[PDB]
């Protein structure tokens, strides 16, 4: 019940710069996604998905990267239908919050023309 | 060449094989009359029925309405040409309660006795630029206009039983109503009657 | 007795 | 050219000598208790107009109608 | 301002 | 910490441009799209001049933009695809002047998605359907329709989807009026991702797909598919059905092939390429734009390369098909965005940076013996065609647009000594780049400047009869005496005139049709046509003080507050009103307003007093000279002008009052009534104002003059104030004549002169210095107040690479066979000017660069310094080292043999140069290496900053080279720029954002205290003050960044947070402006005003960002967004504060730019959304307008 109220605060506040509330909050939401009962798993969503658009997408993505190739297939999961949520509604402002992945041998993954200066 | 406020008359008529299409062409010419009028000049028709004028100024603001207000909002501001004025006589005696919130007023015997001269203040004043009376406001106390133009040149002749076309002595009167001398440099009048006439209107108003 | 003549013009047909 | 029709109508009704097709040329008239076409070939309005331009002097249109701006909200 | 309210006269004063 | 959001400068770079009958006459105008701007521009034919007719601000990308006509229709819509997720159809409203949406079809996510439609769009040339796709795998046909009241309808989307595709360019095909289709350059990935050896991936090939609406089965199927030889880039529709045959052009690297779907063979013709070119031999040639010229008679095509080419294009027809291309030759142009060919001969060219063109049609392509390409022409295997470019020949330049595109880098600062700052900015690509010099105001262009024997007080300008266009006489005053002059080819002076040259005149005007008056302080001296004179003299001891004059009616205050006016009556003869008017108090100053066309005279005369107090007197017969509205006044006044503007209806009646204090008063006086309503002061200048009145545009503007000229006039119907940028003058009034027919007489102390305002409404004037390649950063060197600059290109050649190059060529001419020297010879003679011919392309990894000492003021080099071939510069500084005492030097960090894709550097180098000559001259010092790309080079307390890649490094000067102490090397990536305040250094990371590094003296060490928590793409920075950082990215948006109140900087070296520093930074505020910024600087623009954040981006536009110094302004200033948010929402169908948080959300700021929409908004609107502010509409047009006024233009 704690993360519907979450959620719904979330977007309330939208636009208003009250993201430190907000991103103290998402600190004791975050713990919680690693439950499987589904009615509290679909309200942890739901908070999340109201988090995005309060604390940005960016926020959300540093909460998941740790974790989207972690050994154990449960905590990988989880964390890859948290991401799909964050990319299906923002695909395009991901664009600037990718880390860098370096090359390896065959393969090239630097995206160079970000790192294009004028 | 004498007249003290010069005059440049117009004259339309309707050619209409069926006096029905033909009323229904008078109405179109008053519009386009109206969008002439939407500068700062003064408007006034005069119409060959006192009832008919009445109906007149309603036809015509129906007409603006659809137009999208072409020739509405004629003063420069909001407030500007007495637009105050105009709001602050909310109750009137006659029908001038709705009419002083449009442009557009009439004032007429049949109404009133000191609500015609609480008129004629008001367009003294330019709250409305054009407005629709009887023949007798042209021969009553003198107000001038911008520019005047009859309606349909017809008038009822219980004399002779029939509808006649207005009298010469009227209509020199009342396009001698036509432009103030001090108010402008020259005026404009329009007379509006049946194309078989049209050449006796001009035998006067010049003199031939 | 001032006489002068423009420097620069400002037209186009 | 001087014999085309768009029954029909030139620009009569067919004889029991002889459905895209909507314009026609024909050899003969004649009638019995009506006007009757003999001896017929299909031909497009358009072709005739090329060749005889003085004497002549298809649209895929949307079946249709959408919504206005009013009418939706 | 004014006296009554103290709104903007802006020298806006008239009959 | 609350923002305010203004624009002065909009966006200026174009990319998109349509040509269509958007007002629905005759009339051609121009749709261009500038971005995140929309605008109308229609061109004149007879003037040629471009005129801006609208520009609205969208609040979106606007990704593609295309023309759409219904089938017999005459006005034309536009249809819009943007980044919002719908498709927007408008259709420009030319008695309201505003876009109107018609259509707002909803079909995806927002944002520039990958696979939501919106970046193609492609109407059916009848006009039938529109179809909108997406790069890849999502395509929609939408089927427009009228109804029987002539109204636009639409249906609901068609789908075309092919899942693996991507999409090059979409355009609809002219089929006559059978099933709509549209063609496609497809690219199918699916297998390609399937090949680990990777040969998928090299012989997959590009197809051309027809797609085709079947309007009775209403579906869209895909029916033609046909794999390409080569990778185009673009299509091109041939006009089909009655007029030609229909097919598409495609255009390719090195080729352009005519492809039709039947039995038609593909044509290909190759491009020609220039004859003996500079360029390297690998690079291929491609099209960038082309444009259609549909006569009913016949079409061409026009086509231009990348260099600049633009070459027409002519089908051959054999029967049904099509046998040959024919290709000529036709201009060379800067390379566009778009082109359009108007109808009336023209050819608008929107350049994709800096300026842009529209040129006449002088002559089209067919005449004066130039060959003309073909693809029947038979040709060999390897080689190709080759052409001789040219100056122009068939085209005219009519006009040029002024472009700030691209703004490269910015600096506000007072070079020029007069009191408000200039704007120096560098921007253009290539040779086109230039440095120019921006300041607030009208230019001012001199027609002529003569002495005048003694100072002269007031001129006046009469004209010798009222039909007349022209002016016959000039009137100067002096103390003691008035000259008169008479106009024409040569000014001089006349005797003849009637004028008394005895007593100074106070007032000369034309009376009547050829009446002619003179008030002299003895008395009135008037005219007629036949040239008897009449006189008044004044009664009494009392002499005129002040006089206001009319076309009809004459107003003089004698000495002691007695009003006099004479009326002219159809006599002819100006007579005496009966009546005089005592008045309390002596006046200082009047003025009687221009009579109305019609109207016999003017109702209202304004007296202004010495009480402080202008009285509003009434001149109609039934109350002559009878007081009717007084309005108190701070100081007294100097000047009175009753003029009116804004008419096209009639104009609304303004009081202007001028005042000693220097603000000038504008206030409304009501037409019928006279009663003064509201009151805008402004404050201009230092000195006493005095009010002329001038004629501008046909329009009756006003200029005020104080220690600086404020001229006040309306355009766009919106009123305008903007001081010219021309020195003081003493007196003015208006001037026409055949020389210059709108123009300014102004006598100055000691002089007099003649002033053509040439460009009107705008906000800055420009002036511009031509650079040879992009210019990256500038310095100022304090003392001299020179500049020093540095420029590079990459695939470029230095002055003396060419050289040897083109040796090597003329070698090579030998080389291939006894006439050829000769060619050779005229091969090095001749110089095609690079600025309009282009510069040659030399490769990856060519590098050009060139340092510039240069005068602000006279635009001339005083210095310049050419670099080695592959050395690239990137930084500068002009420091003085502590060490070796007062003695300035510039450094200048270069990096050596970059390649861009995949990055690569060879090594860096830092030249050290002296200034000497008090800045006039450079000497080389040393040059020292480093081992990476030396990309911000920063002055430090006697030292210098070198940020080498990762590293930062205190360098000092040493007399062999830079010495090295104290390198730092935890910065995470590449350094892009250095900013100091104190012992503290904000280093600004490529993509790690700011870095808080302290260094203290006594242990030799940078430390590393501070970060931020985000990834941010950082282009430039700026510290507003102790602690706060404000910055930008590459991405749009800027931020502020400020350090908690706890933080302290005294540590000492292993934890952190985060993998970073152990204390972190708070982002206090977001705001995504749209357009990538590249400066940001703090300052004052104003003279008077307070300081402001401002910020110049990439596309040409400039803002600023200013803070609320209040809550009651942020308050009322958040209300009125939220309101405009839902009343007036953007016209493209994104949502406002969702365009604004396109990357991080929105934090305190407040965009004024949708706030100043509200005078935009209908007037029931403006009412409704004034009521729950508790404010008129008025009122809240004033705070709109206080903010912008005390910070800025």
């Amino acid at each position: 019940t704690a993360s519907a109220v979450v959620q719904h605060m979330s977007l309330g506040v939208y636009g208003f710069g009250c993201e430190d509330s907000l991103n103290h909050l998402l600190n004791y939401v975050w713990p919680n996604v690693f439950e499987t009962s589904p009615h509290v798993i679909q309200a942890v969503m739901g908070a999340l998905e109201g988090l995005r658009v309060a604390i940005g997408p960016c926020r959300m993505l540093q909460y998941c990267l740790q974790g989207l190739f972690h050994p154990a297939r449960k905590v990988r999961d989880v964390y890859w239908k948290i991401y799909n949520s964050i990319y299906i509604g923002s695909q395009d402002a991901l664009i600037a919050h990718y880390p860098r992945i370096y090359n390896d041998d065959k393969n090239t993954y630097i995206r160079y023309e970000l790192d294009y200066i004028l | 060449s004498f007249r003290p406020v010069p005059l440049e008359q117009t004259y339309v008529g309707i050619t209409e094989k069926k006096a029905i299409k033909r009323f229904q062409i008078m109405n179109e010419i008053v519009y386009e009359k109206i969008m002439e009028h939407a500068g700062k000049n003064q408007v006034l028709v005069f119409v060959h029925s006192r009832k008919e004028t009445g109906k007149t100024a309603r036809a015509i603001r129906d007409m603006c309405l659809e137009k999208d207000t072409l020739g509405l909002f004629l003063r420069e501001g909001s407030a500007s040409t007495e637009v105050l004025r105009t709001e602050a006589e909310q109750c009137k005696n006659l029908e001038l309660k709705d009419l002083l919130p449009y442009g557009f007023a009439i004032h007429h015997a049949g109404m009133t006795r000191v609500d015609r001269t609480l008129v004629e203040d008001l367009f003294a004043d330019k709250h409305i630029q054009v407005l629709v009376s009887t023949a007798t406001l042209a021969w009553g106390v003198n107000l001038p206009a911008h520019t005047v133009i009859i309606k349909g040149t017809q008038v009822y002749s219980p004399e002779k039983g029939r509808w006649t076309e207005l009298g010469a002595l009227d209509i020199l009167q009342m396009l001698g109503r036509a432009g103030r001398p001090q108010y402008d440099t020259k005026g404009e009048g329009i007379l509006i009657t049946s194309h078989g006439e049209l050449q006796y209107y001009l035998s006067l108003l010049n003199q031939q | 007795p001032i006489s002068f003549g423009f420097t620069r013009t400002s037209a186009r047909r | 050219f001087y014999h085309t029709a768009r029954g029909y109508r030139t620009v009569v009704f067919i004889h029991p000598n002889s459905q895209q097709p909507r314009w026609l040329l024909y050899h003969e008239l004649v009638l019995t208790t009506k006007e009757f076409m003999r001896q017929v070939l299909e031909i497009e309005s358009s072709w005739l107009l090329e060749v005889a331009p003085h004497y002549y002097k298809a649209k895929k249109m949307p079946k249709k109608i959408g919504k206005t701006r009013e009418e939706l909200g | 301002r004014c006296y009554v309210c103290d709104q903007q006269t802006n020298g806006v004063f008239n009959p | 910490m609350f923002l305010y959001n203004l624009t002065l400068q909009r966006a200026t770079g174009i990319s998109f441009a349509i040509h269509g009958n958007f007002s629905g006459t005759k009339q051609q105008e121009i749709v261009v799209s500038r971005g995140k701007i929309l605008e109308l521009l229609r061109p004149d034919p007879n003037t040629g001049k471009v005129h801006t007719l609208l520009t609205v601000e969208v609040f979106g990308v606007i990704r593609s933009l295309m023309a759409f006509r219904l089938t017999g229709g005459t006005k034309d819509y536009i249809v819009v695809g943007s980044d919002s997720g719908r498709i927007v159809i408008l259709e420009y409203q030319p008695s309201k002047n505003m876009f109107e949406k018609i259509h707002q079809e909803t079909f995806g996510k927002s944002g520039c998605r990958r696979i939501v439609p919106g970046q193609f769009l492609a109407v059916d040339p009848k006009g039938r359907a529109v179809m909108i796709s997406a790069i890849e795998k999502q395509k929609l046909v939408y089927i427009l329709n009228r109804d029987a009241a002539a109204r636009l309808t639409i249906s609901s989307p068609l789908e075309a989807h092919k899942a693996n595709t991507l999409v090059y360019h979409v355009v609809g095909v002219d089929v006559g009026f059978e099933n709509p289709m549209f063609a496609c350059l497809e690219m199918d990935y699916e297998e390609a991702d399937n090949d680990p050896t990777g040969e998928a991936a090299a012989n997959t090939q590009q197809t051309l797909t027809f797609y085709e609406l079947d309007l009775g089965l209403n579906h869209v199927v895909r029916k033609y598919s046909e794999p390409l030889e080569e990778h185009g880039n673009f299509l091109i529709t041939v006009p089909g059905g009655s007029d030609g045959p229909s097919g598409v052009l495609i255009c390719s690297e090195n080729y352009i092939t005519y492809k039709n779907f039947g039995d038609q063979p593909d044509i290909r013709c190759p491009i020609p390429r220039r004859r003996n070119d500079l360029d390297d031999p690998e690079r291929g040639m491609i099209f960038v734009c082309s444009a259609t010229h549909k006569t009913k008679s016949m079409f061409f095509f026009l086509a231009q390369t990348e260099q600049g080419d633009i070459f027409k294009i002519t089908l051959e027809t054999d029967e049904d098909m099509v046998t040959e291309i024919r290709l000529k030759y036709f201009d060379t142009v800067p390379v566009a965005a778009a082109m359009c060919v108007l109808k009336t001969g023209f050819l608008f060219v929107a350049s994709e940076f800096g300026n842009h063109y529209l040129y006449q049609i002088a002559h089209l392509g067919d005449d004066d013996e130039e060959p003309e390409f073909s693809s029947a022409m038979p040709l060999e295997e390897g080689d190709t065609f080759f052409f001789q470019p040219r100056p122009l020949k068939n085209l005219v330049l009519v006009d040029e647009l002024d472009s700030l595109s691209p703004i490269l880098f910015c600096q506000i600062a007072d070079l020029a000594n007069e009191d408000t700052p200039q704007l120096y900015v560098a921007c253009g690509r290539g040779p086109r780049s230039s440095l120019r010099v921006l300041r607030h105001g009208l230019e001012v262009s001199e027609m002529a400047v003569s002495e005048l024997p003694g100072n002269p007080n007031a001129v006046w300008t009469v004209r010798r009869h009222i039909e007349d266009e022209f002016d016959a006489y000039i009137i100067v005053s002096f103390v003691n005496a008035t000259l008169v002059l008479s106009i024409g080819e040569t000014v001089e002076e006349v005797t003849d005139s009637g004028f008394l040259g005895t007593t100074p005149t106070l007032s000369c005007s034309l009376l009547g049709d050829d009446a002619l008056v003179q008030v002299y302080p003895d008395g009135i001296r008037h005219i007629r046509a036949d040239k008897r004179v009449n006189e008044w003299k004044t009664p009494g001891k009392k002499t005129i003080v002040k006089c206001a004059v009319n076309q009809r009616q004459v107003v003089i205050a004698l000495t002691g507050g007695e009003l006099v006016y004479f009326e002219m009556d159809p006599s002819g003869q100006l007579n005496e009103y009966t009546e005089r008017k005592e008045m309390s108090a002596d006046v200082v100053c009047m003025s009687l307003a221009n009579v109305p066309p019609g109207e016999q005279r003017s109702r209202f005369l304004a007296v202004g007093l010495v009480d402080n107090t202008v009285r509003i007197i009434s001149l109609d017969p039934s109350d002559c000279l009878q007081p009717l509205s007084m309005q108190a006044l701070p100081a007294q006044p100097e000047s009175l002008c009753i003029v009116e503007m804004g008419g096209t209806s009639i104009g609304f009646l303004y009081l202007n009052i001028g005042l000693q204090n220097g603000v000038l008063l504008r206030t409304v006086l009501d037409p019928v009534t006279g009663d003064l309503s509201d009151t805008r002061t402004r404050y201009l200048g230092s000195r006493p104002v005095k009010l002329f009145r001038v004629r501008m545009q046909g329009q009756e503007a006003v200029l005020a003059m104080s220690s600086r000229s404020w001229l006040s006039y309306s355009y766009q119907s919106r009123f305008h104030l903007t001081p010219l940028s021309y020195e003081t003058l003493e007196f003015a009034s208006g001037f026409a004549s055949e020389q210059c027919p709108e123009g300014i007489v102004a006598i100055s102390t000691n002089t007099l002169r003649i002033l053509a305002l040439e460009k009107l409404g705008a906000v800055f004037n420009q002036v511009a210095f031509p650079l040879q390649y992009t210019p990256r950063k500038f310095v100022i060197h304090p003392e001299s107040n020179n500049l020093i600059i540095i420029e590079t290109d990459h695939n470029a050649y230095t002055e003396a690479t060419k050289a040897q190059r083109k040796q090597q060529m003329a070698e090579e001419m030998v080389e291939a066979a006894e006439l050829a020297a000769e060619m050779a010879a005229a091969f090095l003679n001749e110089n095609l000017p690079e600025s309009i011919f282009g510069a040659p392309k030399a490769g990856n990894g060519q590098w050009a660069s060139v340092i510039r000492v240069m005068n602000p003021i006279q635009g001339n080099t005083l210095d310049l310094v050419q670099l080695e071939q592959n050395e690239a510069a990137f930084s500068v500084a002009v420091c003085r080292f502590s060490n070796t005492g007062e003695d300035w030097y510039v450094l200048v960090g270069v990096a050596k043999d970059l390649i861009l894709n995949p990055r690569s550097v060879a090594g860096g180098f830092v030249y050290t140069y002296k200034l000497v000559n008090n800045g006039e001259k450079l000497e080389f010092l040393h040059k020292t290496p480093v081992e990476e790309v030396p990309a911000a080079i920063a002055p430090f307390q006697g030292r210098v900053l070198i940020g080498v890649g990762k590293l930062l490094r205190v360098y000092d000067l040493g007399k062999k080279k830079l010495l090295r102490k104290c390198e730092n090397k935890h910065i995470a990536n590449y350094i892009s720029g250095i900013q100091t305040i104190g012992h503290r250094v904000i280093v600004s990371d490529v993509q790690e954002s700011f870095i808080w590094v302290r260094y203290k003296r006594n242990e030799n060490q940078l430390i590393i205290f501070a970060d931020d928590t985000y990834p941010r793409w950082v282009t430039t920075a700026s510290l507003l003050d102790y602690d706060t950082v404000a910055g930008a990215d590459k991405f749009g948006n800027i931020c502020v960044v400020r350090l908690p109140p706890n933080t302290n900087d005294e540590v000492d070296e292993d934890r952190g947070l985060l993998n970073g520093a152990s204390q972190k930074a708070e982002v206090i505020m977001n705001y995504h402006v749209g357009e990538t910024v590249l400066s940001l600087q703090k300052t004052t623009l104003i003279p008077g005003g307070s300081e402001s954040l401002v910020y110049t981006t990439l596309s040409g536009g400039i803002g600023i960002l200013v803070p609320f110094t209040s809550h009651e302004d942020h308050d009322f200033f958040q209300h009125v967004e939220m309101h405009l948010r839902s009343e007036h929402p953007p016209l493209c169908g994104r949502d406002h504060l969702s365009f604004r948080s396109y990357y991080f959300p929105v934090k305190n700021v407040i965009d004024g730019d949708l706030c100043e929409q509200f005078n935009s908004m209908e007037p029931n609107k403006q009412k409704n959304v004034s009521e729950e502010l508790d404010r008129t509409p008025p009122e809240v047009s004033k705070k709109l307008e206080d903010i912008r006024t005390r910070y800025a233009f």
